[PDB]
């Protein structure tokens, strides 16, 4: 499985968990998804628009993970 | 490239 594919897979579930009110599970997946995303742009080659997309979504996923862990703690 | 959008829930 491609690194990016895994990133999407992990994030996808993360969103489902967030809806299920699983901030903890969602948070873990969010951090993981981002990791794979960053690894894809670095270890994998992609157009500029692609990188920007990952960098944009990446900051979005993390931000969510941050606030999630913020109030959770 | 098609990515998902985080769910905007009404959480703290």
């Amino acid at each position: 499985t491609s690194t990016l594919q895994k990133a999407i897979d992990l994030v996808t579930k993360a969103t489902e968990e967030d809806k299920a009110k699983n901030y903890e599970e969602a948070l873990r997946l969010y951090q993981h998804a981002v990791e794979y995303f960053l690894h894809a742009i670095k270890y994998e080659a992609h157009s500029d628009k692609a990188k920007e997309s990952i960098r944009a979504k990446c900051v979005q996923y993390l931000d969510r993970a941050e606030k999630l862990k913020d109030y959770l703690r | 490239i098609e990515l998902p959008e985080v769910p905007s829930e009404p959480l703290p």
